[PDB]
RNA sequence: CAUGGAAGUCGGAAUCCGCUAAGGACUGUGUAACAACUCACCUGCCGAAUGUACUAGCCCUGAAAAUGGAUGGCGCUCAAGC
């Protein structure tokens, strides 16, 4: 088991993210515009699915 | 639109010394001394008062304008690390496998290493070397931390971020096994 | 902004009335103590504070019913209120001063003064001595009753409060903040 | 305690909103007991206070209870 | 009203008043149920701007073919481009 400070800690890295609808690129959380330039710094993003 | 005269500040306290020339900095203070080089932007130092320092830009652009508070908190820090050094701490995040470190001292020169063993249960011996100034030490508060200091904030990040991107978890659910070393808590040495 | 202009003629409205005007710099207080103390001056006073008035005072100033409200511009700095009152200065110098709280820490509080706690005997249920193995106090159960055999240290003067000790201060009942109305210069007392 | 007859067990279920009371001095002399607990200069203040209380009730036939105590018409005591 | 228990926060149906500058019969967390906690709202510091929605100029993404290759070439950046 892990205790669960240390579980949330680790969350940050790589579970609590923005993605990007067009190149599946890593946002941070709070982001409004993507930015990779092949996709044109589209603003559909959409949160990173949870694990349940 | 261009912007006839944008202008900072930066104070300096009376215990440490500085001075300029042809765009280059140089910091010396109590714990030690530090150089930059700035050749690559067109700012003209002053010094306005007996302990504040001046710059500025004249018919610059909104492009141009942006980089002057880039350099002015760079020579700040340049000041903190000087009189108060920086300190980064990181913890060890396992399931099943123990992870094993050790921190060999100086090999023949400046730099130190730190070995990592036993990653996921792992046969490599991964091997990563520190910056020069940086120093590594291993806690005795409590279990589980590894404590990074030294005088610029550049040297002491940029090796703390080698030994996070180096343990790295391949071809598995990485919502799930959340095994690695991460940074957890950043300030200076003093206080 | 319906409730702003009913500010500016109620503080002119009421300035000129009462010939004695008494400042108070209440800072950092409970709004319930403010509840009490309008309830214990309800029948005498009127206590109002509100935002700053940079201009709302000085255009008192321009015309010549009073030359002294030039006099009293510099004083305000902030978070400073004033009280309406009609009666004696000596019986309003310690009117609002009763009802003092005794308020707890706030999980690293900055305690002005070393605090200490006596010998002597907790009597609570011996089901929460984890909080004190926590920050590793020697403690024997006794009857049932925790007992602290020496003093224990708990944070130094000046120094934050450690946040197990500040929640454990609140079954204590001793923490080392008291609040209470503060009383600054009226017209140069 | 001034609602309408008996409220008998199992009918509670449904909607129970038969409670319906007059308004006169009756409310107004079960105030005397709280006797403005909270200033309120008197039963003057506290009379609109529990005038109004009870606004689930709708005061009496036309008139409703936040109007009562709207209009500062009525007696102190 | 509901009820082994629901005190804003299972659920069903209404949304007033005191004191104030402000704190909702409350947006969440949370208790067997209270609590604690968050939000909303107001106050202290500062010093001049700030928010939302639209129009069209240059630039970028959209823009994948077969011998080696063509603004005519070299080359050009406060242009030697518009
Ligand atoms: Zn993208």
């Amino acid at each position: 088991i892990i205790e669960p400070s240390l579980k949330a800690l680790a969350s940050k890295f790589n579970c609590d993210k923005m993605i990007c609808r067009k190149c599946y690129a890593r946002l941070p959380p709070r982001a409004t515009n993507c930015r990779k330039r092949k996709c044109g710094h589209s603003n559909q993003l959409r949160p990173k699915k949870k694990l349940k | 639109m261009r912007y006839i005269h944008s202008e900072e500040t930066i104070p300096v306290p009376e215990n440490l010394k500085v001075s300029i020339k042809s765009r280059l900095v140089t910091v010396e203070g109590p714990r030690g001394k530090l150089q930059k080089d700035l050749s690559h932007i067109a700012v003209n130092f002053s010094v306005v008062k007996k302990g504040v320092i001046g710059l500025e830009i004249h018919h610059g652009s909104r492009k141009d304008v942006a980089a002057l508070r880039t350099v002015r908190t760079i020579i700040n820090n340049m000041i903190i690390g000087v009189t108060k050094g920086f300190k980064y701490k990181m913890r060890y995040v396992y399931a099943h496998f123990p992870i094993n470190v050790n921190v060999e001292k100086n090999a023949e020169t400046g730099c130190y290493e730190v070995e990592i063993r036993n990653f996921i249960g792992e046969k490599i011996v991964r091997k990563v070397v520190m910056a020069p100034g940086v120093e590594v030490e291993i806690s005795k508060a409590q279990k589980d931390e590894l404590i990074l200091s030294g005088n610029s904030l550049e040297a002491v990040s940029q090796s703390a971020a080698d030994i996070q991107q180096i343990c790295k978890v391949r071809n598995k659910d990485i919502r799930k096994f959340l095994d690695g070393i991460y940074v957890s808590e950043k300030g200076n040495i003093v206080e | 902004s319906g409730n702003k202009a009913g500010y500016f003629d109620k503080l002119k409205g009421l300035l000129e009335e009462y010939p004695s005007i008494f400042v108070v710099s209440v800072d950092n207080v409970s709004s319930q103590q403010m509840h009490e103390i309008r309830k214990a001056l309800r029948g005498q006073g009127v206590v109002l504070m509100g935002k700053n008035t940079m201009v709302r005072r000085a255009l008192k100033t321009f015309m010549p019913d009073h030359p002294e409200y030039e006099r009293l511009l510099p004083f305000v700095k902030g978070n400073v209120g004033f009280v309406f009152t009609n009666g004696d200065l000596k019986e309003v110098r310690e009117k609002i001063l009763s009802n003092r709280i005794k308020a707890p820490a706030r999980a690293g509080a900055i305690a002005p003064v070393d605090v200490w706690v006596p010998a002597g005997n907790t009597g609570m249920e011996p089901g929460k001595t984890s909080f004190f193995q926590a920050l590793g106090i020697p403690t024997k159960i006794a009857r049932g009753t925790i007992e602290i055999t020496t003093d224990i240290k708990l944070v130094e003067a000046g120094a934050k409060v450690g946040p197990s000790e500040a929640t454990l201060l609140n079954m204590l009942n001793i923490s080392p903040f008291t609040y209470g109305m503060g009383i600054a210069q009226v017209y140069d007392q | 305690a001034l609602k309408e007859p008996p409220r008998d067990r199992k009918k509670e279920k449904n909607i129970k909103h038969n409670k319906s009371v007059s308004l006169d001095e009756i409310i107004e002399i079960a105030r005397t007991m709280r006797f403005k607990s909270f200033s309120k200069d008197l039963k003057g203040g506290v009379k609109e206070i529990l005038g109004t209380a009870f606004s689930v009730g709708c005061q009496v036939d036309g008139k409703s209870p936040k109007a009562i105590s709207d209009a500062i018409e009525a007696g102190e005591i």
